[PDB]
C-alpha cells in the first residue's frame, strides 16, 4: 500500500529547523530565516521582491513592521506546508497577512473562520 | 483632512519612487515599502486617486521626456533611439506594474480599467509611437529602407525587426497596430513595386530571365519576412507578390514571341519549361493556360 | 464557504518546470537542469547530507550524475518538487533504481506497483 | 574471478577516500561519486566486503596514528589532546556514514551488525580509550584533579566534562564504560577519601558540628557531579557519602558524651536536634538509631 504525500511536511522541516537558508526577514525586529525561491512560488509579491534590482534583493533582507510576528509564523508556516493549525486564535490579522502577501487559499481559509 | 493629508503623503512618496525607477535609478529603493504603501491606499479605497495619479505621472514622463527623446533624434539613430526608449520604458514598467500589483488583483478589473502594464503600453502607444511626426516617419524609415534593400542595398535588419515587435507588443495580444501602422502600408508599396518591376522585366522580351527573376524575388520577399518582419505577413505578401509578378502577366508569359512556351517546346528547351511549371503552380489558372497554348502547338503537328 | 483544494506541489512544481531563483546545477548525462538545494536536500537524506559536507558539490554548487538517464532524472526531480509521477508507468523499473539510490521511500513504493 | 577484480576495484576507490577524510583532506572528494561506489557495492550484495573494509580502513588509522597521537602527549596536555582526536574521529565518521548510507539503510540491521557510526565508536574505544596505557591515564588525570579540587586546587571542570561525557557516548546510548573506567574506581577512590575525612570531623568533637560538616560534603559532591560528572552520578556518590559519613559512625554521633542526642535533648537545642534528624532519615536504621538512643534516656526517668 502507497504512503500519503510527505511533501508539506519535508518542506516544513526547512522552516523549523533553518536548513540551508538564503535570506532574513526581520519582523518587529526579530529576524527569522527562510528561502527566496519558496516564497517566491508561493506568493507573487514575494516573489516580485526578490526578482527585481531593489533593496531586499541586494542585502538578501526585509523588514516587515505591519505584521506581528505570531501572526508572521503562521504566515509561513501556510506558505511552507499549506496548513494553518493556529488559524482560529488570529483569523483576523492572518487573512490581512494573506491578503496583503497574496497568499490566496490562505486568505480563503481565513474567511471561513470568520463567518464561523 | 488628516485621514486625507496621510493619503497625500503616501502618493507624493509613490510618485517620488515611479519618477527615480523611471530614470532608472531602482537600487536604493525598498520594494516592500512601495509594495505595502500602494498596498494601504488602495486598501482605504483610495484606488481612483492611485490610478488617475499613475496614469499622470506615465504620461507626462513620456510626453515631456520620452516623445522628446525621440524627436530630438528624427535624421539619426532615430530607430535605436525609438527603439532604447521602448525598451527602457518595458523596464520601468514591470517594476511600477508590481508595487502597484495590489491594485491590479483588487482595484482594476472591479471598476472596469486598464490593468498598469497595459496602461503604459496605451499610453505609449498613443503619446509616442502614434504621435503624428513620429507615426510618419517611422513609417518611411521602415519602409524606405525596405525599399533600399530591394534596389539593392544591405540595410540593418536588426533594426526593423525590433520595430516591429514593438508594434505587435502595442497591439495587446492582437496584431492591430502592426498591421494599421506597417503592414498596410508596406503591401501598398510592394505592390505599387512589383507592378514596376514586372514591367521593366517584361522590357527584356526574355521569359527565361522573366521567369528567374521572379522567382529570385519571391524566395527573397518570404526570407525578409520570416526572418525581419512578422511571420504572419508571410500570407499577405506572397499573395501580392504572386499576383503582380505571375497572374496579371500569364498570358503574355506563355505567349511572348521568341521566348514563348511554343519558343521552349520547338527547341525543346527543358530545363526553362521546368522553371515554367514551378512558377505557373504557384497561381490559380496558371497551369491551366501553359496547357491552353501548348494545346495549339499541339493542334498544328 | 468553499476552501480550494491545496496547490502546494503545484506552486512549488513551477520553481522546477521554469527554472526560478535555482543555487545549484545538476549535469546528467551531458544536460545541465537547475534546482534548489534546500528542496532536494528535504527530501532526500542522500542530497542533504551531499550539500551538508565540505565536498567538491557542495563547494561548487554542481554534481555529476552519470548513473541515471535523464528523463528518469526529470521525473525523479518531478517527484522531488511536486510529490507526483505522471511519467512513472512507462519507467517504472529505472525510476526505481533511482528512487531507490536516493531514499525516497514513496517514490520507491510507488514503483513497486508494477 | 572478474567480479572479484570489479569489486575490489571499488572497493580501492572508497577506501583511498576514506583515508583523505582521516587525514582531513576531504575536499578535493566528490559526495556523489564515493556514495555512489558505496552503494554499488551493497546493491550487487557485496556489503560484507565493504563492511569487513570500513572495519580494517578505521582500525588502522587509529592504531597507527590516532594512538600514537595520544601516546605522545602523556603529562603533556592529554586531556585536550585526547579530546581532540574524540572530536576529530567524531567528525570523520560522520562524513564516513553518511558516504556508506545506503549500507546503514539497506544491510547493517538485516545482517545483525553495528550501523557504520557505532563501529567507528567501538574502534575509537577499544583501540585508543581502552589501549592500557591511555587507559590508566585518563582514568588517573581525571582522578587526580577530583581530589585535588577536594583539597583546594582549582581544576579545568570543562576538560573532566568533556572526558565523562565521551565515555558516556562510547557505551552505545548505555553508561557501561563511562561506569566501569570512571564510575567504579571513582566511587571507590571517594569511599577513601571521605572515611579519612570522618577521622578528622570526629577530632572537632562535636556532634551538631560533624552533622553539619557532612551536610556540606553532600551538597559539595552534588554540585561536583552537576557540572563536571555525568547526572547519573548523583545518586551513587550520595550513597557513598551516606553510608561512609553516617551509617558507619551514627551510634558514635548520637551516643557522644557531651554532644549527643542526650546532651542535646536536655540542654533544650531544638535547632541541633533537627539538623540531625534531617541528616539520620537518609540512611537504614538512622532513626531507629536516634529512637533508641532516646527511648533508653525517657525510660530511664522513673
Amino acid at each position: 500500500k502507497v504512503p500519503e504525500c510527505r511533501l508539506a511536511d519535508e518542506l516544513g522541516g526547512l522552516w523549523e529547523n533553518s536548513r540551508f537558508t538564503d535570506c532574513c526577514l526581520c519582523v518587529a525586529g526579530q529576524e527569522f530565516q527562510a528561502h527566496k525561491a519558496i516564497l517566491a512560488a508561493r506568493s507573487p509579491v514575494f516573489s516580485a521582491m526578490f526578482e527585481h534590482e531593489m533593496e531586499e534583493s541586494k542585502k538578501n533582507r526585509v523588514e516587515i513592521n505591519d505584521v506581528e510576528p505570531e501572526v508572521f509564523k503562521e504566515m509561513m508556516c501556510f506558505i511552507y506546508t499549506g496548513k494553518a493549525p493556529n488559524l482560529d486564535k488570529m483569523a483576523d490579522d492572518l487573512l490581512a497577512a494573506a491578503d496583503k502577501y497574496a497568499l490566496e487559499r490562505l486568505k480563503v481559509m481565513c474567511e471561513d473562520a470568520l463567518c464561523s | 483632512t488628516m485621514d486625507e493629508k496621510y493619503v497625500n503623503s503616501i502618493w507624493d512618496l509613490l510618485k517620488n519612487a515611479i519618477q527615480e525607477i523611471q530614470r532608472k535609478n531602482n537600487s536604493g529603493l525598498s520594494f516592500e515599502e512601495l509594495y505595502r504603501n500602494a498596498y494601504t491606499m488602495v486598501l482605504h479605497k483610495h484606488g481612483e486617486k492611485l490610478y488617475t495619479g499613475l496614469r499622470e505621472v506615465v504620461t507626462e514622463h513620456l510626453i515631456n521626456k520620452v516623445r522628446e527623446d525621440v524627436l530630438n533624434s528624427l535624421n539619426n539613430n532615430f530607430l535605436q533611439t525609438l527603439n532604447q526608449a521602448w525598451n527602457d520604458h518595458q523596464t520601468a514598467m514591470v517594476m511600477i506594474r508590481d508595487i502597484l500589483m495590489y491594485m491590479d488583483r483588487v482595484y482594476v478589473q472591479q471598476n472596469n480599467v486598464e490593468n498598469v502594464y497595459n496602461l503604459g503600453l496605451i499610453i505609449f502607444r498613443d503619446q509616442v509611437v502614434r504621435y503624428g511626426c513620429i507615426r510618419d516617419h517611422l513609417r518611411q524609415t521602415l519602409l524606405d529602407m525596405i525599399a533600399r534593400e530591394r534596389k539593392g542595398e544591405v540595410v540593418d535588419r536588426g533594426a526593423i525587426r525590433n520595430a516591429c515587435q514593438m508594434l505587435m507588443i502595442l497591439g495587446l495580444e492582437g496584431r492591430s497596430v502592426y498591421e494599421e501602422d506597417f503592414e498596410a502600408p508596406f503591401l501598398e508599396m510592394s505592390a505599387e513595386f512589383f507592378q514596376m518591376e514586372s514591367q521593366k522585366f517584361l522590357a527584356e522580351n526574355s521569359a527565361s530571365v522573366y521567369i528567374k527573376k521572379v522567382e529570385a524575388r519571391i524566395n527573397e520577399e518570404i526570407e525578409r519576412v520570416m526572418h525581419c518582419l512578422d511571420k504572419s505577413t508571410e500570407e499577405p505578401i506572397v499573395k501580392v507578390v504572386e499576383r503582380e509578378l505571375i497572374s496579371k502577366h500569364m498570358k503574355t508569359i506563355v505567349e511572348m514571341e521568341n521566348s514563348g512556351l511554343v519558343h521552349m517546346l520547338k527547341n525543346g528547351k527543358t530545363e526553362d519549361l521546368g522553371c515554367m511549371y514551378k512558377l505557373f503552380s504557384r497561381v490559380p489558372n496558371g497551369l491551366k493556360t501553359m496547357c491552353e497554348c501548348m494545346s495549339s502547338y499541339l493542334r498544328e503537328q
